[PDB]
């Protein structure tokens, strides 16, 4: 039995930490809804 | 139950101890998440009960109460946040800018960050606070990192 429990509000912070790179990647998306790479 | 809009946690008793399984948005009264989150199952909100009404497996999407409002999208230029809600741990804002998926049916954008599976169904925002997608689906890469889609639905 699953239950929601309030974690805040949806805002944009500013200077949050920022971090992560952007890769371009070929993918597959099956009718299960799982993405795969295509090489 | 607990209708104000943000973002929750989505747990479960079924396990051990309480156990943070998702995440998801409240908004304009429907709630929203990914399916593998749920598996389509209803939730309680207090003492409340929220009963699916839109899904789809191969969006990997799920609204509650109404149907999927979220429409906003990733401009393709501009840096976003996650809004990581990761098992246990206080809601954090992190700025990335967005890789590309490339797919025979087109491109979605994709947030390469790492967190715990509990956190599949936190949301990614735009400079103006809007939901552009939930992080959570995604893929591993060459070198064994992860990388979400930004999954966004579509609004009727
Ligand atoms: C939300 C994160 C997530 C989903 C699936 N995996 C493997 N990971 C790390």
């Amino acid at each position: 039995d699953m239950y929601i429990e309030r974690a805040g509000d949806i805002t944009w912070e500013k200077d949050a930490e920022v971090t992560g790179n952007s890769p371009r990647l070929d993918v597959a998306l099956d009718e299960s809804g799982d993405f795969s790479l295509v090489e | 139950g607990e209708t104000t809009d943000g973002v929750y946690r989505v747990m479960t008793r079924r396990l051990l101890g309480s156990t943070q399984v998702g995440v998801g948005v409240m908004q304009e009264g429907v709630f929203h998440t990914m399916w593998h989150v749920t598996k389509g199952a209803a939730l309680r909100s207090g003492e409340g009960r929220l009963d699916p009404y839109w899904g789809d497996v191969k969006q990997d999407l799920v609204s509650y109460c109404g149907p999927w409002k979220l429409d906003a999208a990733w401009d393709g230029l501009s840096e976003v946040q996650l809004l990581a809600v990761p098992p246990g741990e206080r809601a954090k804002n992190i700025q990335t800018l967005p890789g590309i998926f490339k797919t025979k049916d087109g491109d979605i954008g994709a947030v390469a960050l790492d967190y715990p599976a509990g956190t599949s169904g936190s949301p990614i925002l735009d400079k103006c606070g809007r939901v552009i997608g939930l992080y959570g689906n995604g893929v591993v890469i060459k070198n064994g990192s992860y990388v979400s889609a930004i999954t966004q639905g579509k609004r009727e």
